[PDB]
């Protein structure tokens, strides 16, 4: 899951 | 902050009691508020104690002596305290040095199915609460998706590679426990263009932004709008990112229609000014042909004929004046004019460079779920996002296997035995396997309960490869069929020098196609030798399994090959490339809340079936098949941490079950 | 509380998922619209173009010089007649009678109106005025 991401890490909709 | 690090580093509130608390505490949580506080400090100083130094065997003895007034009063209390941690796995877990040896008579037998880390973790625990254990593992190792490539000096990992932060992580503990080799991973990504050049910062950051505030909108939508059905069907995060992205071309169409809709008023405005502006000045040319004839007329003339040159002066200088205001008019709508057509509104939303660059961004979100965007669920695809840990992510220089294959240290497990049919009753169960090398062998292993950590990828499997007996609920196997199993491959190539940055951990390829967004989109640079390991991800995951190792090879170096220059990359030494989708003891790479799904269905996964009563009449039996793995654990689903807790967590339902409680 | 110009109105989405095909649908609705408007644009701006090749030079040929009267009390008998015509021809525009005489201020224009009324016969002749 999002969690995952170490390069680029997405920020939209996470608070 | 000393006793409130603690509670956060074992992901409790510091400041008051959970729900799992609750159920072991009833009389605590019910009563005063004092008394609560006193739980409270017991539980974060015992857990305190645990991790600051997490080698050796934290004694209820050794607890009691390290506490001071008022809250070594009450000794039961620490007892029943310190019990709780001990089962429940936040004290005590992993590898560490007993202070009294196992009790020599064994209570209840345990069967656990798979030697990943959620069997291993489970194992240990059952092991050191005084229970009979035996592994069954189909493979030749331990590990399971913890899977670590090693030939010479070159190591790289095939599954799991990265702490996902230390920061409240079970794995905090195993690394001081277990010689992991932890490298912080530098955040730094330079992504470079199917051509090989680096996209511009300023291009780059611009699409990075658009990306996040088209996530946020597929957020927006599925709160607020509430668009999560579609033609009785849920909604995927893919279609939404597609919704949206169809809406903001539209607005920019809008933008433009309503700029050269300004536009044509203006000029119809005009039209209609300069039609006014000659028929005037028709009607002045007259005007002034009629002063000019009276005019001519020279004296000596009557007062009639002077009224006439006169009459025709004024009427001349009205009109003249009226055509000079009407000048001024079309001077100000001229410049007006001018002003549209200089700063007209965007051309696209998105150009072809810009949309490409984008869909690394969706193959980067379609690694982290190891499926393509059109299979998650939209409401609950990053439901488990509360839950992140603090701190920078990090490499295991050692190779992820050195956890597991710690793990293993004293443990019956049997390699080599494939699972194939699990018989449950109420007087107990029975595990058959065979021999993976010669399948006629058969064996049969008798025990009063069954942990199975097949991984989600096996529980799918039609026609099945293990099979229940009696088969599984409805309940259970409809979870098993909503809940998504997705796929991650990695390309390891080891050669014999570093022609990279060698401060940079990693760098993206962008592709030429969404179709192929997520093949080789990712390189990672993290270990000691020179070794570049590339990601397929998304669609191409599955896809690239049906391709040889020669030519995946092939389009790494290609792709190498434009970014640092032909000269400068040597043929690898070495080459390994994963087919998890096609590996029959995994059937894919991890989980992911799949459209339909949500995480209710991980806390399903995780409850344990109770078999029928054998005789009918006999009073209602106990649970006999209890499961465990990463698709198990609704907070930290798809990590080695995950498989680690969820382990734990099984141990202490089963302890409580088959030893009592506390 | 949608992001900052993402624009996610509850009709748009509608609209756009309706059918398999209304995305695309929308879309091109919207480009023959633009083809539509700008080819309107172009029509009207080569017809704006043609007139003003018609005010060419602008009115520079027809426009007379300033003249710069001093004004004046006594009324000769020529200022009276040219009034009486003035009158009959602009009636109460006191400004166009003004301009027409050339050296009698708006407000010696309003006494004329009455100074001579009974003399010249002035409701008479802007009867005759009003009758055109
Ligand atoms: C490519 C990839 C990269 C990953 N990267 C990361 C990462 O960076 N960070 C992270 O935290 N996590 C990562 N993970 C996830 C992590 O590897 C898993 O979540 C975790 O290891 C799963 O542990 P488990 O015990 O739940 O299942 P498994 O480790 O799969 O263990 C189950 C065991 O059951 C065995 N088995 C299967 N069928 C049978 C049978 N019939 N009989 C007997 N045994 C059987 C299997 O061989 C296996 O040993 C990654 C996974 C993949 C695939």
């Amino acid at each position: 899951s999002r969690t995952m991401q170490t390069a680029r890490k997405s920020t939209g909709g996470k608070a | 902050s000393g006793v409130e690090g603690a509670a956060f580093q074992s992901r409790l509130p510091h400041d008051r009691m959970t729900s799992q608390e609750a159920a072991c505490f009833p009389d605590i949580i019910s009563g005063p508020q004092q008394t609560q506080k006193v739980f409270l400090f017991i539980r974060n100083r015992t857990l305190q104690l645990w991790l600051d130094n997490p080698k050796i065997q934290l004694t209820f003895e050794a607890t009691l002596q390290q506490l001071e007034a008022p809250y070594n009063s009450d000794t039961v209390l620490v007892h029943r305290v310190h019990s709780y941690l001990e089962r429940h796995g936040l004290i005590n877990f992993g590898i560490y040095k007993r202070i009294k040896p196992l009790p020599t008579k064994k209570t209840g037998k345990v069967i656990i199915i798979g030697s990943g880390v959620s069997g291993l973790a489970a194992a240990r625990q059952l092991q050191s609460f005084g229970m009979d254990v035996t592994l069954l593992e189909a493979r030749d190792r331990v590990g399971g998706r913890v899977a670590t490539f090693r030939k010479g000096n070159y190591v790289a990992d095939l599954g799991a590679m990265v702490v996902t932060g230390l920061g409240g992580n079970p794995m905090a503990v195993v690394s001081k426990q277990v010689n992991m080799e932890l490298a912080k991973i530098k955040q730094k990504c330079p992504l470079y263009e199917a051509n090989g050049q680096a996209v511009p910062k300023e291009k780059d950051e611009m699409v990075e932004q658009e990306f996040n505030r088209l996530l946020e909108a597929t957020s927006y939508l599925s709160h607020q709008l509430d668009f999560n059905v579609l033609n009785n069907k849920p909604v995927s995060l893919g279609q939404a990112l597609e919704v949206v992205i169809q809406l903001q071309e539209k607005h920019v169409k809008d933008e433009q229609i309503e700029h050269w809709k300004k536009i044509v008023k203006t000029q119809e405005e005009l039209k209609e000014l300069l039609n006014k502006m000659v028929n005037l000045k028709e009607k002045i040319k007259e005007l002034h042909q009629q002063y000019k004839e009276a005019s001519e007329v020279k004296p000596p003339r009557d007062i009639t004929a002077e009224f006439l040159v006169k009459s025709k002066h004024r009427d001349l200088t009205a009109l003249c004046k009226e055509y000079d205001e009407l000048a001024e008019t079309q001077g100000k709508l001229e410049e007006k004019l001018q002003e549209l057509e200089a700063n007209p509104p965007s051309d696209v939303y998105l150009s072809s460079r810009d949309r490409q660059i984008l869909d690394w961004h969706f193959a980067n979100l379609e690694f982290a779920n190891a499926t393509p965007l059109s299979t998650l669920s939209l409401k609950h695809w990053d439901q488990d996002d509360d839950f992140e840990f603090t701190g920078s992510h990090l490499t295991v220089r050692n190779g992820y296997s050195c956890v597991p294959v710690a793990l293993a240290e004293g443990l019956d497990i049997k390699l080599n035995t494939a699972v194939r049919q699990v018989r449950y009753t109420a007087s107990g169960c029975e595990v058959i396997a065979v021999n993976t090398r010669s399948t006629s062998q058969t064996f049969i292993y008798k025990c009063d309960a069954v942990l199975c950590t097949l991984p989600l990828g096996v529980l799918k499997q039609q026609p099945p490869a293990v099979q229940f007996v009696p088969p599984l609920p409805e309940w259970k196997t409809s979870a098993v069929q909503r809940m998504g199993f997705g796929n991650l491959n990695k390309v390891v190539l080891c050669f014999d020098r570093v022609f990279w940055d060698p401060s940079v951990n990693l760098f993206g390829h962008v592709g030429s196609t969404t179709a192929s967004r997520g093949e080789l989109f990712l390189f990672w640079n993290l270990y000691k030798a020179p070794i570049l390991l590339a990601l397929v991800a998304g669609e191409a995951a599955g896809i690239m399994e049906n391709i040889s190792d020669d030519v995946i090879v092939g389009r790494c170096l290609a792709i190498l090959k434009g970014i640092f220059g032909s000269s400068a990359v040597p043929q690898p030494k070495e080459t390994v490339v994963s087919r998890w989708r096609a590996d029959p003891w995994a059937r894919g790479s991890y989980s992911y809340v799949a459209a339909g799904s949500s995480g209710n269905d991980y806390d399903l996964m995780a409850q344990p079936i109770t078999p029928g009563p054998s005789i009918p009449g006999a009073p209602q039996p106990i649970p006999r098949l209890f499961f465990a793995g990463e698709h198990t654990i609704r907070n930290y689903p798809a990590t080695v941490h995950g498989a680690l807790l969820s382990g734990l967590r099984e141990a202490g339902r089963i302890a409580d079950q088959f030893l009592g409680a506390m | 509380k949608p992001p900052k110009g993402m624009f996610l109105s509850q009709e748009d989405v509608e609209a756009v998922s309706a059918n398999a095909t209304a995305a695309t649908t929308v879309l091109r609705q919207l480009d023959m619209e633009l083809v539509s408007v700008k080819r309107q644009i172009q029509n009207i701006k080569q017809t704006n173009s043609a007139l003003k090749e018609k005010l060419d030079g602008g009115i520079e040929p027809y426009r007379l010089p300033e003249v710069i009267q001093k004004c004046n009390a006594r009324w000769t008998t020529e200022e009276q007649l040219l009034a009486v015509q003035a009158i009959r021809k602009y009636g109460r525009d006191f400004q166009a009678i003004s301009d027409v005489i050339g050296n009698k201020s708006v407000v010696q224009v309003k006494n004329f109106f009455v100074n001579y009324r009974r003399r010249f016969n002035i409701d008479e002749v802007l009867q005759e005025w009003e009758a055109e």
